[PDB]
């Protein structure tokens, strides 16, 4: 029963941060590559970025390079996003995928991410 | 040194958007490469040694008389043939709307990769049949995209037709793409039907491999007839020719085959990280 849960998402301003987290369960976190894949809307998913098994090799897309940092904790089996900079195409649902292509393994629910000046 | 190809990407892409509603694209297209500087640098002087391989970039090469890569660009992707022939012989075909289209069939085994920026793909093909497609790619729309491009650049009757309206896809001079992008264009708006009616099969449970259903689902018995998911990841040596390029700006080899348009080049825009002069 492969379980992944995000959280971290919500409301901020252009140009601020959020860190995103994922918890894994129900695997063995260490053998699998880890992936962030998103939804703005009224689009389609789209990758975001990937980590190798260690955590020692990342992959962004390049909208997204320069601001994002993907990470991962294999001892307690999290991975993240770490969002900087962040701007209103940024907003989106963003999902915690398991594996390195699509079709993924195993997607999270996601979690939302508002980024806008005139919500509160 | 990386910030001067994505600035020259996105010069290029501007400079040939622009050219192509002119009277005359072409001597329009090398007065703009030669008045337009990167970061203070010539634009010029970088497209005679940078070797950045982008749609954009070798139609402004083949413009300065410059040797580009063999390979030809549809849908976006890079075709490098690496086994088979083709002859091209002209055909009729009449589309699911009952329109007609004089096409180039490639008459003629080969196999092909191609290369995405966002996708990677083998492809074996006959005469208006696709024998396969291995595609890998990082998400749903990319993997759409490429097999969407391999059934319309199939020619297969199938895909004909699946069209269910008129084609009248113009370039930004307002004009009629050629008979393969009317297609391209036709499923790249929607490829529901398209999928429902390209068939399905029975497929060998095979390590890092999966099948994709015409809903885009994943599926581990049957698959779109041809096509396989490599989870595993597809990876991909260019030859740099010479080639011609007419007053529309499409590019092509000493054979008649067209490499590149400004149809290939692709509509998005980044924000280039070095500053762009157009003087």
């Amino acid at each position: 029963q492969v379980q992944l849960q995000e959280s971290g998402g919500g409301l901020v301003q252009p140009g601020g941060s959020l860190r995103l987290s994922c918890a894994a369960s129900g695997f063995t976190f260490s053998n699998y590559y880890m992936s962030w894949v998103r939804q703005a809307p009224g689009e389609g998913r789209e990758w975001v970025s990937s980590i190798n098994r260690d955590g020692s090799n990342t992959y962004y897309a390049d909208s997204v390079k320069g601001r994002f940092t993907i990470a991962r904790d294999n001892v307690k089996n999290t991975l993240y996003l770490l969002m900087d900079s962040l701007k209103s195409d940024d907003t989106a649902v963003y999902y915690c995928t398991k594996g390195s292509n699509w079709p993924y393994d195993n997607w999270g629910q996601g979690t939302q991410v508002t980024v806008s000046s005139h919500h509160h | 040194n990386d910030d001067v190809d994505q600035s020259l990407i996105i010069a290029a892409r501007n400079i040939v958007r622009r050219a192509t509603v002119s009277t005359d694209p072409l001597a329009s297209l090398l007065e703009m490469c030669h008045s337009t500087q990167i970061g203070g640098i010539r634009m010029v002087d970088i497209l005679r040694q940078n070797p950045t391989e982008e749609q954009a970039v070798d139609i402004c090469k083949a413009a300065m008389g410059l040797r580009i890569s063999s390979s030809f660009s549809f849908g976006g992707f890079t075709f490098k043939r690496t086994s088979g022939s083709s002859v091209k012989k002209e055909e009729e075909v009449l589309t699911g709307n009952l329109q007609t289209l004089k096409i180039r069939v490639h008459e003629g085994y080969e196999e092909f990769t191609m290369v995405g920026r966002r996708a990677t793909a083998i492809l074996r093909k006959a005469t208006r049949r696709l024998i396969q497609l291995i595609v890998s790619g990082r998400d749903e729309q990319s993997i759409a995209e490429a097999i969407i491009v391999a059934m319309v650049f199939s020619q297969e009757d199938c895909m004909i037709k699946a069209v269910r309206g008129d084609l009248n896809f113009v370039n930004r001079a307002n004009q009629r793409l050629n008979p393969m992008h009317q297609l391209l264009r036709h499923f790249q708006k929607d490829a529901k039907v398209l999928f429902q009616n390209w068939g399905i099969e029975p497929i060998d449970n095979v390590m890092g491999m999966i099948g994709i259903l015409p809903d885009m689902t994943p599926s581990t018995e049957m698959s779109l007839r041809g096509v396989r998911v490599s989870k595993m990841g597809v990876d991909e040596s260019t030859e740099r020719v010479v080639v011609s390029i007419d007053r529309f700006l499409r590019v092509r080899d000493q054979r008649g085959n067209v490499l590149l348009s400004p149809e290939e080049v692709s509509e998005t825009q980044g924000t280039e990280r070095l500053t762009i002069t157009y003087s």
